[PDB]
């Protein structure tokens, strides 16, 4: 599993709602929900877009998307 | 340099004198550990840039090669 605590923080800070984040990612909210709830793995392009959208530091990516619980 | 996983794989293979079969052998304990499987054909596809590996397979190869996930995805970051 992946601990998305830090990621959820940036999403609230930058986008507000998960829905807003979904629109910014070009994804459906159900798609985003299933990924943030570790039911569906993140695609390669989705992570890169999340970095662009949330303006994350690329070096922090292991802590945002690859933190095992 | 800002690239993709396909080039980073090739970079590792050249820098560490490894072939696809080597990487698979190293991943075997991590495949069992993370519950993420990786076949020879699917790894061949990643190298040949046929398909881009998802979060799971990135995690698998990163821990296997002992490198940063961000680096393995082509980001301009430290390798570890």
């Amino acid at each position: 599993s992946y601990d998305y605590s830090s990621l959820l923080g940036k999403i609230t800070e930058k986008c507000g709602t998960q829905y807003n984040f979904a629109i910014a990612m070009g994804l459906s909210e159900r798609t985003v929900s299933l990924k943030l709830n570790d039911k569906v793995t993140w695609k390669d392009d989705e992570i890169l877009k999340a970095v662009h959208v949330l303006e994350l530091n690329p070096q922090d990516i292991p802590k945002y998307f690859f933190n095992a619980k | 340099m800002q690239t993709d996983t396909s080039n980073r794989l090739k970079q590792i293979m050249a820098e560490r004198n490894l072939k696809q079969v080597d990487i698979l052998n190293l991943s075997i304990p991590f495949q069992k550990k993370f519950g993420i499987k990786l076949s020879k054909s699917t790894l061949s596809q990643y190298v040949n840039s046929v398909q881009s590996p998802d979060q799971n397979r990135i995690y698998l190869l990163a821990k296997t090669l002992g490198v940063s996930e961000a680096w393995l995805m082509g980001f301009d970051v430290p390798m570890v």
